[PDB]
RNA sequence: GCUCGCCGGAAGACCAAGGGUUCCUGUCCAACGUUAAUCGGGGCAGGGUGAGUCGACCCCUAAGGCGAGGCCGAAAGGCGUAGUCGAUGGGAAACAGGUUAAUAUUCCUGUACUUGGUGUUACUGCGAAGGGGGGACGGAGAAGGCUAUGUUGGCCGGGCGACGGUUGUCCCGGUUUAAGCGUGUAGGCUGGUUUUCCAGGCAAAUCCGGAAAAUCAAGGCUGAGGCGUGAUGACGAGGCACUACGGUGCUGAAGCAACAAAUGCCCUGCUUCCAGGAAAAGCCUCUAAGCAUCAGGUAACAUCAAAUCGUACCCCAAACCGACACAGGUGGUCAGGUAGAGAAUACCAAGGCGCUUGAGAGAACUCGGGUGAAGGAACUAGGCAAAAUGGUGCCGUAACUUCGGGAGAAGGCACGCUGAUAUGUAGGUGAGGUCCCUCGCGGAUGGAGCUGAAAUCAGUCGAAGAUACCAGCUGGCUGCAACUGUUUAUUAAAAACACAGCACUGUGCAAACACGAAAGUGGACGUAUACGGUGUGACGCCUGCCCGGUGCCGGAAGGUUAAUU
RNA sequence: AGGACCGAACCGACUAAUGUUGAAAAAUUAGCGGAUGACUUGUGGCUGGGGGUGAAAGGCCAAUCAAACCGGGAGAUAGCU
């Protein structure tokens, strides 16, 4: 049966990628929070 | 002509078609075409702002000369053509100078006929003259609001405008809706009616035919829940309220025109 | 015309394996480890300078490093570059 | 290794997406694998992905996104012009054979093709951020010509049979060859050509569009397939010798024809219909500025360049999505034989598998099936379930009907095999030979050979010939909904929703209305035969009385009444 | 010609049995509906939480919906257990 996660790298990158995050100040708030917590992986990019 | 189909299937029994053997069968004039992609009733915010719009057949926009601003040069009807974008038929005219344009096809105008625009043009169907030079009582279409702006009235199939009076800088027009409206005398008009008068005798016959024209289904407000329509609710079929729009405005007789900029130009509302 | 420092830097090591050997005997082809940023023209020039042999064509591919484990710890090797260069059937290197 | 069974429009093969070493070799069995494991997609180590032509990158655009200025907005920001990104679309070019343990249209052999740049030569009006052309486009339907492919015959190699027979009208196997180049065919479309004139294409233009004479009436564009060449080639059953028994080395006969034939090609064609069917670039062409014995354009030749990144492996699945080695889900391509209408179905080919616990026994009971005396719905809420019907051709078929239907109504007969008609028929295909000519992939004649229904008559086997698989139960009365559709993903598919049709009502265009503190946008590049809202719901016959209540529409005399003063 | 008919692929989901610590957090098996259309499907894009979208079931918006999810106000408040 068809489950919820249907992977696509292009769509993943366009929705949650580093450049998509940097495009808005709220995405930049996301990056700042994740940097402050100390996350080894800021985005889905890598 | 108007021909009804044979009931060889339930979706064909009530279909009534308008057939025009005179319309051209090939592709339209390519350099007078444009693309116009569909919106589905969405605006630049992406929100549905007009309901019941979506799908339908792909259509190409035919650039139609509504202004008719080629004065003096005679023109001949090359053919009459089908236009998906409007209820009226259109005509491809060839000007003596070598220029081709799409115009609204008036009633009775066949291929080979001469048309002309300007003050010097004669009182003939398809000719465009200032309403200053058009005699009182004439029947016109493709009527301008403002000089040089282009025809904005009486553009659909079988529609016309009558010139009722002329007083100074303004003529009175009895519009198709029944309204008496004042227009500057320098605004242009085209003699005759719009053709394809038998457009309104068509019977779609089936739901799919309406779907072909990009019309999505309409749901009655009383058929839904109160959370999404004032008409919603009831155990069984209940109404018990005054009919309103989906946004709460009384929808049977309440007048909605409010334009103080243009009340002066209305001699008499359609009533 | 490539600077000599660039040429002395673009050749890393010669690849040794059964496939490399068979290419050397049959097709007169040596297989080399090269810099990840080395082009085909640079490989040709460097082999012609530092090896004194004559090249006619260069073939390149990038090997991906393997994901390994050391003491139950994730670890990965580097992606390197490999070149097949065909020598002009008289060089004997 | 030999038998057995299963799939074979897949449970075979090849991709995309997604994954990331799961690929190959050696080695190990702790843990993992629902059992054991010497095995493994497990551990460990070593190896493996070769491109000018494939893909990305690249050029060009769609939806949409972002957006210098700009407009708007308490701030944050919103929208949008010029632009610039964005494929799921448009745009140059490679085939066949061989080869690894693992890569190949990438490596090798043979034979090709594209683009661009430089230089020599010859001729020569070049030149765009502009003009025009082209690219460039729907659905359905029909036919002809083909090929993919298959079947048979000939030919070539082999065989003479474990048990009656098998020198034959016998058995087995093979019978293959590409792009490119030359030919311009089946077929499609278009009247050419030369001058002159011109409010049109923002300026110009020889280009495009328009007009007028002359003259010719044959010129042009497009086009599958066939043939020639590519090819003295490669490939090829079989044979000879090594073997480490996996494979290695050498040679290699025939390699033709006829018939059948696609959902693939001609075909972006033709015909017809309405619901009227992207864009932009590459490409052709024209001039503007500018340059004008230089540049620049055309052709010949020569040389040089074509980078970078991907390429292993799975890919209807044990590697992707489902926590699992999970009866689930997952887009595209290929498409053999007999029977068959068929991609259904049954049995097989190529190829791939026997689903990672087994051994016994033959109790009750459960599950999945088969058969059943006599009865035949007596069961039960209810014929639930099961049983039953089931094909082709012909005969025949009621009420009612909106004249289309109902209807496959209902019901009935025939059906295998063999011989004759006719040593193979009707038909289809179609060589030779001959004849004509603007001589070729021509026409006319001709019929050898191949292929091949349907039917009639006679005879014959069985209980049974639509014999398996496959494959309508039928009829009568009535409620509701006109009908096809839609819906509670995961207890409700319906009489509910929608619907074509109808009515009321709003809306004169900077429309009403909707999303937006706004700018703007949708409505609509529409204009009252239009658009929005509401109710009803094909069609037929129709739709009666009430304006007191509450809405809404119109009015403005008299009373009441805000800020204000 | 046809929102025409029978019927595979494909899209669905009417009946029954099984399964109910399932092979499966909705399936299997035998039957069933549509199958040139208001059809179906791939790829990409837009609509955002009192908001979207809805041939309308309060349906669906990542196994969550008469107000999604994540964090925060926050140790809300709890005459109750
Ligand atoms: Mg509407
Ligand atoms: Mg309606
Ligand atoms: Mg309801
Ligand atoms: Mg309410
Ligand atoms: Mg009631
Ligand atoms: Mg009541
Ligand atoms: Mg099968
Ligand atoms: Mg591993
Ligand atoms: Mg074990
Ligand atoms: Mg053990
Ligand atoms: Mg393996
Ligand atoms: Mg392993
Ligand atoms: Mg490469
Ligand atoms: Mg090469
Ligand atoms: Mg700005
Ligand atoms: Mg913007
Ligand atoms: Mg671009
Ligand atoms: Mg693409
Ligand atoms: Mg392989
Ligand atoms: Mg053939
Ligand atoms: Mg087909
Ligand atoms: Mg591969
Ligand atoms: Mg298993
Ligand atoms: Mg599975
Ligand atoms: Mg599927
Ligand atoms: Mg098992
Ligand atoms: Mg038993
Ligand atoms: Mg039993
Ligand atoms: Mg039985
Ligand atoms: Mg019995
Ligand atoms: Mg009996
Ligand atoms: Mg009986
Ligand atoms: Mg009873
Ligand atoms: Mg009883
Ligand atoms: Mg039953
Ligand atoms: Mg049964
Ligand atoms: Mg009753
Ligand atoms: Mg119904
Ligand atoms: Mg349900
Ligand atoms: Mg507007
Ligand atoms: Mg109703
Ligand atoms: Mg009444
Ligand atoms: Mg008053
Ligand atoms: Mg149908
Ligand atoms: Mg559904
Ligand atoms: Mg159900
Ligand atoms: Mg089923
Ligand atoms: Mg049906
Ligand atoms: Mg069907
Ligand atoms: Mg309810
Ligand atoms: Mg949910
Ligand atoms: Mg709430
Ligand atoms: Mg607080
Ligand atoms: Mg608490």
């Amino acid at each position: 049966m068809k489950r919820t996660f249907q992977p696509s790298v292009l769509k993943r990158n366009r929705s949650h990628g580093f450049r998509a995050r940097m495009a808005t100040k709220n995405g930049r708030q996301v990056l700042a929070r994740r940097r402050a917590k100390g996350r080894a992986r800021l985005t889905v990019s890598k | 002509a108007v021909v009804k189909c044979k009931p060889t299937s339930p979706g064909r029994r009530h279909v009534v078609k308008v057939v025009n053997p005179e319309l051209h069968k090939g592709k339209p004039f390519a350099p007078l075409l444009e693309k116009n992609s569909k919106s589905g009733g969405r605006n630049n915010n992406g929100r549905i702002t007009t309901r019941h719009i979506g799908g339908g057949h792909k259509q190409a926009y035919r650039i139609v000369d509504f202004k008719r601003n080629k004065d003096g040069i005679p023109a001949v009807v090359e053919r009459l053509e089908y236009d998906p974008n409007r209820s009226a038929n259109i005509a491809l005219v060839l000007y003596k100078d070598g220029e081709r344009r799409y115009i609204l096809a008036p009633k009775g105008l066949k291929a080979g006929d001469q048309i002309q625009s300007g003050v010097d043009a004669a009182i003939k169907p398809g000719n465009t003259l200032p309403m200053r030079n058009i005699p009182v009582g004439s029947t016109v279409h493709n009527v301008e609001m403002k000089p040089g702006k282009g025809g904005q009235l009486a553009r659909s199939a079988g529609t016309y405008v009558q010139i009722v009076a002329r007083d100074g800088a303004y003529v009175t027009l009895r519009l198709r809706s029944g309204e008496m409206r004042k227009v500057e005398a320098d605004c242009r008009a085209t003699l005759g009616e719009v053709g394809n008068a038998e457009h309104m005798l068509r019977v779609l016959g089936k739901a799919g035919a309406a779907r072909w024209r990009g019309v999505r289904p309409t749901v009655r407000g009383t058929a839904m829940n109160p959370v999404d329509h004032p008409h919603g609710g009831g155990e069984g079929r209940n109404f018990g309220k005054h009919p309103v729009t989906p946004w709460g405005v009384q929808t049977k007789g309440k007048k909605t025109r409010s334009n103080k900029r243009t009340d002066k130009f209305i001699v008499r509302r359609r009533s | 015309m490539i600077r000599e420092e660039r040429l002395l830097k673009v050749l890393r090591a010669p690849h040794v394996s059964e496939k490399a050997s068979t290419a050397m005997e049959k097709s007169n082809t040596i297989v080399l480890k090269v810099a990840k940023d080395a082009t085909k023209a640079e490989i040709k020039a460097a082999v012609q300078k530092l090896f004194e042999v004559e090249v006619e064509v260069v073939n390149t591919l990038v090997v991906k490093g393997k994901v390994k484990r050391h003491g139950q710890r994730i670890g990965r090797r580097s992606d390197w570059k490999k070149a097949y260069v065909t020598l002009k059937e008289g060089q004997n290197l």
